[PDB]
Formats: structure tokens, C-alpha cells, sequence
RNA sequence: CCGGGCACUCUAACGGGACUGCCCGCGAAAGCGGGAGGAAGGAGGGGACGACGUCUGGUCAGCAUGGCCCUUACGGCCUGGGCGACACACGUGCUACAAUGCCCACUACAAAGCGAUGCCACCCGGCAACGGGGAGCUAAUCGCAAAAAGGUGGGCCCAGUUCGGAUUGGGGUCUGCAACCCGACCCCAUGAAGCCGGAAUCGCUAGUAAUCGCGGAUCAGCCAUGCCGCGGUGAAUACG
């Protein structure tokens, strides 16, 4: 379909650009525009050569599923070699934004280990 | 929701402004 | 970050050590209480005992650490587990 | 045209009811004595100087205003209106 | 530590945003108004001594 | 532990402040300082007088003064020496034109601050303090008081332990808003640490 | 609620229909306060039930109280190491207010999306003496008869 | 002729005034739906015209301040009481027995300290 | 908007007004129930107000304070790091898990405070944060400032969702001397758990709960979901 994945056909565009990994509702909100697409239009409501011209634009606007995810691990790799404090939180898989380590890290910690 | 900066909600219960939400 | 319209900040008397050891090449590993400033392209191939609050702890400047403060790569807490 | 501000309303009072006659001694207009809205700034503090948060007592500052305006400054008047008792709870303004 | 740090918070410092507000009564440097200098404590203190003009329980 | 100032309870209904001048934003925590500083300032250099008021009015550019005390002579000098001396002296430290003014404590066993400084200096003398309250309290109802009460806490008599004494006698309504009760406080400190001193003197419901 | 009875608010007769009962169930509906929405969610099926069997709503809405308006419960009573559940009467001002309650849980359960159609359901099968809410009070009754030995533990 | 009354609930200022006429409705310039539209409880502002029943008699105009619209139409109810007894005194037989001529002594509580709202205390453990 | 008026509201001072005042009945009375008027009725509502004392409660880290204790140091300065760690455990909060909802756009309606190196109107650039300009305001008049929920229309159509926003990558704005530990905010992307929660347990009886938003204190900044207030809508229930 598109550039990693397929878009649900009884949703609507604006929400199946989303469910591209590497595009939320401003990407989504804009490549329709570029592309001049109408975003009411369901995916089972889309013309090929509307497709086609979103297609090869958004997988030429950014790189969305694969390429994405490797710089993003990429970003995340290059840290922890240089061994910087942000690398050391990765390393650790610790709350790498200034979180309050002692509670509510769960989300970057997982279960509970009591 | 109220804490989802994107939302113009959220900027309001974040009292401030965005993209999402004008002045 | 630090407002890039301001400039980026860097210790001057840290960062002039930098550019005097340039001069003179490489060598006066150069110990710093200095853990704000952000590494310049001069300081690669540099060496540096930043302090970490009680200890200037060296770290060799490579370029992969350019665009980073100095005190990042000096990590103020030792962490070690419980038990 | 002038102000009065002071913490009590009754110096006002006694202040603004003075100086109401003064330009009534001598001249007009006496605009009458118009209480502008009393600007308040409260204070709450813990009462215990160490811990218990909860117990609070609340302090407040009522700023009183009162003003009172001269349409004709009727300078016979204005050496009187220079001429002023100022109790020690009381500021002023000037205009016309 | 007090006197030289209540002390110290007087003299001017390298950088202006070091410079915080101690009580000028009882130097503290927590719960410290701007209105008045002074801490909670001294003003509530001051408060009922009577010697802040207008001040009084406000109690609406 | 428990219980309300009772003069700060009573501001603006039957009490009044202590020091009456209009400031703004920009100069009432400035005007504050020097007017702080003058209450200490006159404090030990009337003490010895007596003090009972220090009421600091605020002029235009001159702090209007005005000192409650028993001994005008002792607060004035050798036939106004000390008041120009003070009257000086204090507007050294204001800065500004000191007005200075005293005024007697007409029957000062109804003056609850000066109440509470003379059973300090008893009690700071070794006095019986049981017995300096009662004595205390005695003549401040005997001076016509409608209803009186004298308190001490701490380490009452130079006993390693604290004690809270007091002896009252006639009506003290301290709820009484309107109940004129004219409070007293008195730092009395010992050899042995701190005693502390509370008069209070009902005088008129007005 | 130890000296007197604390009697019972006046509730102010509703717009459409005048009536305070409708001003009740109202309420139950009402959620923070947004008796604006609660109002419509109503009327709106005051308009659904008026549209599928169309009567007079608030002639299916009393009609659908009275088909689930309690008059027998039980209550809890811990003597000694068992504990009772007396069959209990139910006052007037009780049998709505439960009977309310349970209607608008009912309403509170159905499939349909908006709330003003499972209200428009609920009341109908109300006033039909079907669904849930009916089914409450009469699980409740009969479970309050069920156990009428203990009636005169009664208090 | 002019007619006039006072509206206050719960800070909501009305200031209401009875032309006779068909029972018009200016609400701030605006029509009593156009300003309360979508309102559900904005019906029964003139109820006390329809407890004395000069509907189509005065025509309304009203401004209010201050408050929801919902205090707005509280304040409005009591307007309406107030110039009808200005109007015809008479009128307070058949309001008094309404209710429409006292003011709700309703207003939102001053919230404590310590207090979450006016009475919501911090759930407690001990 | 103006002249024009103070009508009205409001502003802020003084008063009146509710006192079982009045009628019925009960009661020895006290009082009590009913009613009248009345805006308010029986403590009109809410505050401030905390008796003897109790807890050898808390505080020597606000302060003061006896005493003991250090004087090239336990004192003072600077620099940085810590107070922010983090397998864990508890308290108190916020956001939610959705259609009485969520998102978008337009349209309303407050109160209360704050503001001269501060509110900053308004304008421009900028996706925005914000930056460049820039008037008024020196305060009922200038601004903060839009109230929000609400109403209209649109979309979504039960979906881990156009729910959820946690985390994280990156790019920026501002303050600050300096935002690595350790700030906030904007933008893009990421889109965690979570389907109403065991044992248990909390608050609330009216403009209360609940919900929505607004201001101020500290403060340059803000780690504020806190606190103190302010207002919008606005309940159910009380047998006992
Ligand atoms: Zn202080």
C-alpha cells in the first residue's frame, strides 16, 4: 500500500497517515494538503492516482517505517557509545528526561521488582 | 486529553499556546 | 537548549586553555571545574579531568562529542545497583 | 480633580469630608467625595512557625480610596487646596 | 550559618541572580515577601504587634 | 499554644495600629525597615524611662514619633537633654526629620506592657514569682482596672523545669471584641535561661 | 442526621412538562453539574419514545416508574454471627428515588452510543415492566420476599 | 409606562425593565433565545409573567451581568417579580405565594484553607 | 462613541432591617410546633473567634534563649556536585481508561487579584513557543485577559480509538552567567500502561458534592497537578 504499511480502509486518511510509524496528525494533517487530497475520503475511498501521488510524496517527504526507526536506535546507539549521561540513562533504561527516579519510572522500568 | 500538548485542551490546562492553540 | 540567536556558551577561560593548547598541540591534559560549557570542535583530540564535584574525572574529546556539554560526559552520581 | 488613599476609611472620611467643604469654602466644583473601589491584598501564612501547614490565618491590606474632582480649580480655592491638613493615614493626588 | 550567609545574601554577588531575598527581621530566606521583606513568621509577628499600618486579620 | 493576639485581634475595631503612615508598593517595605529599626533604637535608649508606646507616624519626609512613657523627665534629660539627644540621634538613623514627642503614662498600673516590664525587673531580680504576680495583678485591679490577668511561663523560680504560672482577677473577656483589653508582654530572662511575661488588662467594654 | 429528619429538597418543576418528577429523573441523569446536557439527553427522548410509540412521554415516563417503583427490600442486620437482611417497606420518597436510580443504571447499560436513545430504550421498556431496571425491582422484591421469615426483624 | 426591577443570583446582575407591549425580549441588544439559545432551563424567566399573565402585555428589556448564563436567568426571574409589583402590588399575591419575589440567598461558599473546596477536605490516612 | 443625566447597576461609607418581632396552639416557664408578614424566621448562611488544661506533642533550623560544645575551625569565601539517585515500599495529588465522549471552528457568559524597569494593547516575522516594533497604563479608566465548561455546526463511530498521553529521538523559544546532573515552553515524530481497579479505604448534607475555568504568593525561570483564593454549571440522599 504505502510506504511501510496499509491504511484502514473504513477510517478515514487522516487518521490511517497516522498509523504510519514517523507520521502523527501534523504530517498527516499536510501531505494530503501537498498532495491536495481530500482527508474525508475513507481509504476504501481512495483513487489510485491519488494514492500513487501521496504514496511516492510522503516516501519522498520522510522517512517513515524503517529508516526511521534506524536513526531513532541510531540516535539512541551514537549516545551510548560516547558514554554521555543521556547514554548512561539508555544503558541503564532509566528515565532519561530529569524523571524522578525514586517512583513513577515504571513506564521507563516496567514491573514492579519488590 | 489535558495533558496532551498537541491538544488546544491541553495547552489550556497547560495555560499556554502553541500550535494548537492561538492567540 | 541554550538559545541559539545567543551564542554558544563555553567557560572562556576553559575554552582560551583550548585554543592555547591548539597552539601548542596537543598535550596539558587540562583539568576543569568547568562542567558547564558545551564542547567546541577545537576540544576533539583534547583530553579533560572534568570535575564531577569532588573529582576531575578525565575524558578524551573525540568528535562524537562535540555538540554536548563538558559535564554530560562526567557523571556526578555513582550508581551501582541495591545489594 | 484628586485622589485619597489611605487604610482607613473613616481618615478618608475625615480627610475627604474636610477637604469636600474646603473647595465648598471657596469655590466649585466640589465634586463629591466618590469611594473608588478599595484595592485589598491579602496575606495568608501558616500560624506555627514550624510545620502544620493547615492552620493558616489570613492578613489583608484594604487600600481605601475616596477622590473627590474640581471642575472649576477656582484659584482662590487652589491657595486652600494647597492649604491642606494631611492626617498621617492619608495620600493625595492632583488633577481637575 | 547563618549571620555571613544572612550576610552574605547583602553584599552583591558575581551574577545578579544570586541575589535572593532574606526576612530583613529574622533573615530567613523560605516563605520571604516581597511587600514586606519580612518572613512569615515576622510579619505575622509584626502583624499583631500593630505596627503594620493597614494590616490586620483579614477575615471575610 | 492556642489562643489569639489579643491586639491584633482587636486592630481597627477597638485597638488601633501602632504606627499609622500611608506607603505604596515601592516605599512601604522601605519605609517599614527604618521604622522597624526605630522601635528598637528608642527601646533601649527608653527602657530605663520606661517605655510604654512607640507610635510612628509618617509625614510628609519626617516620621511622626510619639513615645508612651512614665518618666517624661528620664526620657526628655536634664530638662530636655535626652529628647534632643534621642531626638538627634534617631533621626540619624531614619534619615529623615525624627519628630520626636513623649507622653506620659497616666496610672501606669493600667499600662499592660509597662505591667509586664515591672514584674519583668522584679522577677529579673530574684523576686517571688508567685507571689510578684499576685502583687502585680493586685494593684492593676486596685488601679481601677476593669478586670485583669498576669501569666509566666517557663522555668519558673530557677527550676530546671518549666512551669506556666498566672494569677488573674476580675473579668477578661478576651472574646469580647469590643472589650478594650490592653495587652502586655514582657521578655523577662534569668541566669537560667527565659522567662516569659503576659499582662493583660481589661479596662472598658467601649 | 441524629436530631431532626433533615426534610426533603423542593425540587423546582421542569420547563417542558412542569413537573418536578421529571426534574428529578433529570438529576439522576445529571452528571458535574451539566444539567444542560442531562436536559436534552431527556427531551431528546422525550422526542424518541414519542416518535416510536408516540403517547405522551411523560404519560410513558410515569407509567414506566410505576412498573419499577420498589415497595419491598431487604436490610442488612449483623445480629449475633449472622447477618440479616429484613424485608423492608419502601417509602414514597425511597420507591422513586430507587426506582429512579434504577432506571437510569439500566439506561446506563444499554448498547446504543448516545445516551438519549438508551434512556429512550430504558424508559419504554420501563413503561413496558422489561429490561434491567424492571428487573432490579423485581429482583430486589422478590429477593426482599424470598426472605420474609425475617419480617418481624423488622426495625 | 416604564417599569423596572433588580436581578441578583449568585453574583449575576439583571436589570430588567417592562414596556407594555406584545412581551418582547432584549437581552443585552439580543433575543431572549438568541442570547440563551441552546439554554434549556432559559424558559422560565418570564414564568413570573406567566404567573401574572401580561405576557403579551410588557415587552422586555433586560441586560445582565456577572455569572453563567444560569445566574443570568436566576437574576432574570427576580426582575421580572420586581417591576410587576412595581407594577401592580397586587401582583405579590400570586408571587410571595411563587416565591418569585426573594432573592436565592444561594452563593458559593468561601473555600478554606485546608479545604480543597469550601468542605473538601484531603482524604485522609491513618 | 459623544454631549447629556445619577435614573439603574456598581463602586464604598453610614443606617434600617430578623428581635420568636407578630397570630394559633402546646408548655409552669423555658421554650416548642403551625401561620402571617417578611429579602431574610426562629443560630438567616459563612467567617474571625479555640476556655481550664492535655498530649514531657512540634519547633534551639525563623527568632530569642540557659547550658554544653569548636576556635588556622564544626567559623567565613569560592568553585562544582547533592538535596533530582532508585531493585523497592507508603501518603497525598493530576491525567486518564471514553460517546453524558474526544477533536476542530465559531459564538457566548464571571469573579477575584496583579501589574513603572511590570501589565504590555496593537502591528509585523515566525507552524508555535517567541522575537522585532510599539500605545496606553503609573490603575474601575492600560493591560494581564481568553473565562472554561456552555451553545452551533462539523468530524470521529466503539476502535486501545481522532481514547490515552507516558517514554523516547530530533529541531527550536525564553529566562538565566551558565539550563549535563538540573527549568519551562513550542514543533515533528514516537504513542506506554491503562477497558473503572482486591483486600480495604476517603470526603461531602447546598450552591454543598462533582465538574469547568480565572488570579495571587514565592519567583528571572520554573519543575505548581501544590497552596491560597476567585468565580460557571450544579446535584442525589438523610429511614433512622
Ligand atoms: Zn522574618
Amino acid at each position: 500500500r504505502i510506504a511501510g504499511v496499509e491504511i484502514p480502509r473504513n477510517k478515514r486518511v487522516d487518521v490511517a497517515l497516522t498509523y504510519i510509524y514517523g507520521i502523527g496528525k501534523a504530517r498527516a494533517k499536510e501531505a494530503l494538503e501537498k498532495t491536495g487530497i481530500n482527508p474525508a475520503t475513507r481509504v476504501k475511498d481512495l483513487t489510485e492516482a491519488e494514492v500513487v501521488r501521496l504514496r511516492e510524496y510522503v516516501e519522498n517527504t520522510w522517512k517513515l517505517e524503517g529508516e526511521l526507526r534506524a536513526e531513532v536506535a541510531a540516535n539512541i546507539k551514537r549516545l551510548m557509545d560516547i558514554g554521555c549521561y543521556r547514554g548512561l540513562r539508555h544503558r541503564r533504561g532509566l528515565p532519561v528526561r530529569g524523571q524522578r527516579t525514586r517512583t513513577n519510572a515504571r513506564t521507563r522500568k516496567g514491573p514492579r521488582k519488590t | 486529553g489535558k495533558g496532551d500538548r498537541r491538544t488546544r485542551r491541553g495547552k489550556i490546562w497547560r495555560g499556554t499556546y502553541g500550535k494548537y492553540r492561538p492567540r | 537548549p541554550r538559545s541559539l540567536k545567543k551564542g554558544v556558551f563555553v567557560d572562556d577561560h576553559l575554552l582560551e586553555k583550548v585554543l592555547e593548547l591548539n597552539a601548542k598541540g596537543e598535550k596539558r591534559l587540562i583539568k576543569t571545574w568547568s562542567r558547564r560549557s558545551t564542547i567546541v570542535p577545537e576540544m576533539v583530540g583534547h583530553t579533560i579531568a572534568v570535575y564531577n564535584g569532588k573529582q576531575h574525572v578525565p575524558v578524551y574529546i573525540t568528535e562524537n562529542m562535540v555538540g554536548h556539554k563538558l559535564g554530560e560526559f562526567a557523571p556526578t552520581r555513582t550508581y551501582r545497583g541495591h545489594g | 480633580r484628586i485622589k485619597l488613599r489611605g487604610f482607613d476609611h473613616k481618615t478618608l472620611d475625615a480627610s475627604a469630608q474636610k477637604i469636600v467643604e474646603a473647595a465648598r469654602r471657596s469655590g466649585a466644583q466640589v465634586s463629591g467625595p466618590i469611594p473608588l473601589p478599595t484595592r485589598v491584598r491579602r496575606f495568608t501564612v501558616i500560624r506555627g512557625p514550624f510545620k502544620h501547614k493547615d492552620s493558616r490565618e489570613h492578613f489583608e491590606l484594604r487600600t481605601h480610596n475616596r477622590l473627590v474632582d474640581i471642575i472649576n480649580p477656582n484659584r482662590k480655592t487652589i491657595e486652600q487646596l494647597m492649604t491642606l491638613d494631611l492626617p498621617t493615614g492619608v495620600e493625595i493626588e492632583i488633577k481637575t | 550559618a547563618r549571620k555571613a550567609l544572612i550576610e552574605k545574601a547583602k553584599r552583591t554577588p558575581k551574577f545578579k541572580v544570586r541575589a535572593y531575598t532574606r526576612c530583613v527581621r529574622c533573615g530567613r530566606a523560605r516563605s520571604v515577601y516581597r511587600f514586606f521583606g519580612l518572613c512569615r513568621i515576622c510579619l505575622r509577628e509584626l502583624a499583631h504587634k500593630g505596627q503594620l499600618p493597614g494590616v490586620r486579620k483579614a477575615s471575610w | 499554644g492556642n489562643k489569639i493576639h489579643p491586639i491584633g485581634f482587636r486592630l481597627g475595631i477597638t485597638r488601633d495600629w501602632e504606627s499609622r503612615w500611608y506607603a505604596g508598593k515601592k516605599q512601604y517595605r522601605h519605609l517599614l525597615l527604618e521604622d522597624q529599626r526605630i522601635r528598637g533604637l528608642l527601646e533601649k535608649e527608653l527602657y530605663s524611662a520606661g517605655l510604654a508606646r512607640v507610635d510612628i507616624e509618617r509625614a510628609a519626609d519626617n516620621v511622626a514619633v510619639t513615645v508612651h512613657v512614665a518618666k517624661p523627665g528620664v526620657v526628655i534629660g536634664r530638662g530636655g537633654e535626652r529628647i534632643r539627644v534621642l531626638r538627634e540621634e534617631l533621626a540619624k538613623l531614619t534619615g529623615k526629620n525624627v519628630a520626636l514627642n513623649v507622653q506620659e503614662v497616666q496610672n501606669p498600673n493600667l499600662s499592660a506592657p509597662l505591667v509586664a516590664q515591672r514584674v519583668a525587673e522584679q522577677i529579673e531580680r530574684r523576686f517571688a514569682v508567685r507571689r510578684a504576680i499576685k502583687q502585680a495583678v493586685q494593684r492593676v485591679m486596685e488601679s481601677g482596672a476593669k478586670g485583669a490577668k498576669v501569666i509566666v511561663s517557663g522555668r519558673i523560680g530557677g527550676a530546671e523545669q518549666a512551669r506556666t504560672e498566672w494569677a488573674a482577677q476580675g473579668r477578661v473577656p478576651l472574646h469580647t471584641l469590643r472589650a478594650n483589653i490592653d495587652y502586655g508582654f514582657a521578655l523577662a530572662r534569668t541566669t537560667y535561661g527565659v522567662l516569659g511575661v503576659k499582662a493583660y488588662i481589661f479596662l472598658g467594654e467601649v | 442526621a441524629r436530631r431532626r429528619r433533615a426534610e426533603v429538597r423542593q425540587l423546582q418543576p421542569d420547563l417542558v412538562y412542569g413537573d418536578v418528577l421529571v426534574t428529578a429523573f433529570i438529576n439522576k441523569i445529571m452528571r458535574d453539574g451539566k444539567k444542560n446536557l442531562a436536559a436534552r439527553i431527556f427531551y431528546d427522548a422525550c422526542k424518541i419514545i414519542q416518535e416510536k410509540t408516540g403517547q405522551e412521554p411523560l404519560k410513558v415516563f410515569k407509567q414506566a416508574v410505576e412498573n419499577v417503583k420498589p415497595r419491598m427490600e431487604v436490610r442488612s442486620r449483623r445480629v449475633g454471627g449472622a447477618n440479616y437482611q429484613v424485608p423492608m417497606e419502601v417509602s414514597p420518597r425511597r420507591q422513586q428515588s430507587l426506582a429512579l436510580r434504577w432506571l437510569v443504571q439500566a439506561a446506563n447499560q444499554r448498547p446504543e452510543r448516545r445516551a438519549a436513545v438508551r434512556i429512550a430504550h430504558e424508559l419504554m421498556d420501563a413503561a413496558e415492566g422489561k429490561g434491567g431496571a424492571v428487573k432490579k425491582k423485581e429482583d430486589v422484591e422478590r429477593m426482599a420476599e424470598a426472605n420474609r421469615a425475617y419480617a418481624h426483624y423488622r426495625w | 409606562e416604564q417599569y423596572y426591577g433588580t436581578g441578583r443570583r449568585k453574583e449575576a446582575v439583571a436589570r430588567v425593565f417592562l414596556r407594555p407591549g406584545n412581551g418582547k425580549v432584549t437581552v443585552n441588544g439580543q433575543d431572549f433565545n438568541e442570547y440563551f439559545q441552546g439554554l434549556v432551563r432559559a424558559v422560565a424567566a418570564l414564568e413570573p409573567l406567566r404567573a401574572v399573565d401580561a405576557l403579551g402585555h410588557f415587552d422586555a428589556y433586560i441586560t445582565v451581568r456577572g455569572g453563567g448564563k444560569s445566574g443570568q436567568i436566576d437574576a432574570i426571574k427576580l426582575g421580572i417579580a420586581r417591576a410587576l409589583v412595581q407594577y401592580n402590588p397586587d401582583y405579590r399575591a400570586k408571587l410571595k405565594p411563587l416565591g418569585f419575589l426573594t432573592r436565592d440567598a444561594r452563593v458559593v461558599e468561601r473555600k478554606k484553607y485546608g479545604k480543597h473546596k469550601a468542605r473538601r477536605a484531603p482524604q485522609y490516612s491513618k
